[PDB]
């Protein structure tokens, strides 16, 4: 979420990336229910105050909510202690955002997006851009291995297929802003301008990147001025599931039959319906890829059809049961690297030897009945080492 | 005995050809100037060298080679010839040796040269590890033969394995760039099914196999059991591997030195395998007599562990007291003399006791002092001086 990527920054590119425009108003937006309040306090005082008022200024019931939002403005750094005054730039900035100082756009948000899908899956017809297919095997879901042969898809890459648009575009955007640091780009410019949208060549390039993945559309030959779709910012389903594991989804953009093959057999495709069977094999066939069966649920279930709406609960207990059996089913091998020593003697010696390997981080897997510790190669002239120092204590 | 006594101040030099030995402050050229303590070495090596030459030559080939010395001294002992024959009666080296090699067809010659010209012990350093993709017993011997006392084998060593489908004896050639023995390690099929584990000897007992590794058949490893060298050992094993060679060995001197290597490992387990080892009569009794200091030691380096009242007390009034009165002693009986000695030797083991304040107990000092006041010796037929001796004691 946006608070855990706020979260997880210094205070040094916090303070600039609160700039004046937007982001003192995005950020307080963020604040669940409390915090909002006492922002607002204390956005007119320039004397700190003592934290037990703060801690006494809610009643004893719903306390947890206090303390909660205490822990998360002081992991944003909003105030200091001093001694809990704001931050002084913050202050101003919020006081001057506090009174100082279409519907083609979301078609084309949609097709641009579908488009961008069809890519994704093995679609023969699909936009071509380099740039797209490069950063989109960076981003962790693809992996081409062959410049001359298509890029194919990674098991992330079918989960990542499989979940709903808002949390697909947002997980794809937090992996462009941290891939974005990695390329270069700096990251408090293009975090700013998500932040305004709400309301430099570095800037051009990420507008660019922004227009493929059919957030803005500038609309005038990629002017100045830009038109933000409502994806920028941040529908009935489909599908009827029977009983006996057969969908009937009303479906004519070829991006959800895509979708739905991926975990179950086509039988028969008309004009504005499409027939097809969750069978074991397709079943099968896509947890091998790398689905789980709760991808599958959650994506019958968002693109339910109204007719199976009434009833509780929509998605057929006999349905949803054997698809988790089915991924229940397949229990799989693993890959790690490792040493194993031996003739440890004294029991309660070995007890401090794996204390060792364990903060170090090179601990797999221990044995308390037989002495029996894994070290990764990567740590092993660090535990030997440790282990003759030990031996030469005795 | 030796061992110690070489590894102190140099060696015992049996055999010197006229110093030949200048690392010890005296001349062994005459008995007159010999220390008392290298004459008693002397005689203690000198019989121990030739317990060496019983293993490699047998000992009926020994007791021969022995009477055919009397014999030419008896025949010698009758003639009146002013020492024509008389001097058969005078035994040497190379005469011992001649009929030693008359009577059996080998020549001692290679263990002449190391134990008893060259005035050496030699000390062995193992530790195992074991192979579970190969199924094979990786052994690493070496020696400290740098030390002023040693010296460096080079001959065979017998090394014992007790593994799940039995004892099974290996023959290592130790030559000087040695250092990696692989032996063979055989089936773990007797913990598949529950059978009996075969021991030294023919019988086969019951082992509880919940301590043992379970990739590892093998239950423990002796080097040099025989003593077939001067040799001292110090081999690494694991702690259940003691455990299982204090309980289920058929050799005295392996429960004596798993005794002595349990003293380094103070777990509960180890507990338990001294106190089954001082319940147990049909062991023998100088190694029970042993294991109660042992259980001492352990006792007293798990303080603030231990959990019941002080060792070997509960275990005294159930061997030695009265079923109905705990804490009177039961008159003395001495007709046993393994009984006997057990009991003259627990208490002055159960005095070694220290509480966490570094003092004895007062529930043993007290349990001292009631073993002095009912002591009643008006019934058995032997004397009582001993055993009140070691209560003093």
């Amino acid at each position: 979420n946006l608070q855990e990527f706020l979260g997880g920054l210094s205070p040094g590119v916090l303070d600039r990336l609160y700039g004046h425009p937007a982001t003192c108003l995005a950020v307080f937006r963020e604040l669940p229910s409390l915090a909002k309040n006492w922002v607002m306090r204390m956005l007119f005082l320039e004397q700190p105050l003592p934290q037990a008022a703060v801690a006494l200024w809610v009643k004893k019931e719903f306390s947890k909510a206090q303390e909660e939002s205490t822990g998360l403005l002081s992991g944003l750094r909003i105030w200091h202690t001093q001694l809990l005054i704001l931050n002084p730039i913050f202050r101003q900035n919020l006081r001057i955002a506090l009174l100082g100082g279409v519907p083609s756009l979301d078609k084309y948000a949609e097709e641009r997006w579908e488009v961008v899908l069809h890519f994704m899956v093995g679609s023969p017809s699909a936009a071509v851009s380099q740039d797209l297919a490069q950063l989109l095997s960076q981003a962790g879901l693809m992996k081409s291995t062959e410049p001359g042969e298509p890029p194919c898809i990674t098991s992330a890459g079918f989960q990542f297929l499989l979940l709903d648009t808002p949390a697909q575009l947002w997980y794809f955007m937090l992996q462009y802003l941290q891939t974005a640091q990695s390329r270069g780009m700096d990251l408090v410019e293009i975090l700013s301008f998500l932040f305004q949208l709400s309301f430099s060549d570095s800037l051009l390039n990420f507008l660019q990147h922004l227009r493929e993945f059919g957030l803005v559309f500038q609309r005038k030959r990629k002017s100045r001025r830009y038109y933000p779709t409502r994806l920028a910012i941040n529908q009935p389903g489909f599908i009827v599931v029977e009983t006996n594991y057969r969908l009937y989804a009303y479906t004519e953009s070829e991006l959800q039959i895509a979708l739905i093959a991926l975990f179950s057999e086509m039988l028969y495709r008309f004009p504005n319906m499409v027939v097809a069977q969750v069978t074991r094999e397709s079943v099968q066939q896509a947890i091998a890829s790398g689905i789980t069966a709760q991808q599958i649920i959650h994506f019958l279930r968002t693109r339910a059809h109204p007719v199976m709406l009434k009833q509780t609960p929509v998605l057929p207990p006999t349905i949803t049961d054997q698809i988790r059996l089915w991924e229940l089913e397949r229990d799989r091998l693993r890959f790690t690297e490792g040493v194993l020593y031996n003739q440890f003697l004294s029991q309660v010696d070995f007890e401090l030897l794996l204390a060792h390997a364990r903060e170090l981080g090179v601990l797999v897997f221990e044995n308390s009945a037989k002495r029996l510790m894994v070290v990764t190669p990567a740590g092993h002239s660090d535990v030997k080492r440790f282990w003759k120092r030990q031996k030469h204590s005795s | 005995k030796i061992v110690a006594y070489e590894l102190k101040t140099g060696g015992v030099l049996l055999h010197p050809i006229f110093n030949p030995a200048s690392h010890l402050h005296f001349s062994i050229k005459h008995p007159h100037t010999l220390s008392w303590e290298y004459y008693s070495m002397f005689q203690c090596k000198a019989h121990l060298v030739m317990r060496l030459i019983e293993n490699r030559i047998s000992m009926e080939f020994m007791l021969q080679v022995f009477n055919k010395l009397l014999s030419l001294a008896s025949t010698a002992s009758s003639q009146k010839f002013q020492s024509h024959m008389w001097s058969q009666m005078l035994v040497s080296t190379s005469g011992f040796l001649k009929s030693i090699s008359n009577v059996s067809g080998k020549d001692i010659q290679p263990l002449i040269k190391q134990w008893v010209d060259q005035s050496g012990v030699v000390k062995f350093y193992g530790s195992f590890a074991f192979n579970r993709k190969r199924n094979v017993l990786e052994l690493e011997i070496k020696q400290d033969y740098t030390s002023p006392g040693t010296q460096k084998y080079v001959g065979p060593l017998k090394v014992t394995v007790q593994e799940l489908d039995g004892s099974f004896n290996h023959t290592l050639q130790i030559e000087e760039n040695s250092l990696k023995h692989d032996i063979p390690c055989h089936s773990k099929s007797r913990r598949n099914k529950k059978k009996k584990i075969p021991l030294m000897n023919g019988e086969e007992v019951d082992m509880d196999l919940s301590a043992m590794d379970a990739d590892s058949p093998l239950l423990w490893i002796r080097i040099d059991p025989d003593m077939s060298v001067l040799r001292k050992v110090e081999f690494e094993q694991a702690d259940f591997m003691w455990q299982y060679q204090l309980r289920y060995e058929r050799d005295v001197v392996a429960q004596q030195e798993s005794i002595l290597a349990l003293e380094k490992f103070p777990t509960p387990a180890s507990r338990l395998a001294l106190t089954d080892i001082l319940e147990q009569e049909q062991c023998f009794y100088r190694v029970r007599m042993s294991a109660c200091f042992c259980l001492a030691k352990i006792a007293n380096s798990m303080v603030s562990t231990w959990t019941g009242p002080p060792a070997m007390k509960s275990l005294f009034t159930r061997m030695f007291c009265c079923k109905s009165c705990p804490n009177i002693v039961k008159t003395n009986n001495f007709m046993s003399f393994q009984s006997y000695f057990l009991q003259k030797t627990m208490p002055v083991a159960m005095a070694l006791l220290r509480d966490v304040h570094n003092l004895c107990p007062k529930e043993v000092l007290t349990f001292i002092l009631d073993l002095i006041k009912y002591n009643d010796n008006r019934k058995n037929k032997f004397s009582d001086n001993y055993y009140r001796a070691e209560m003093i004691d």
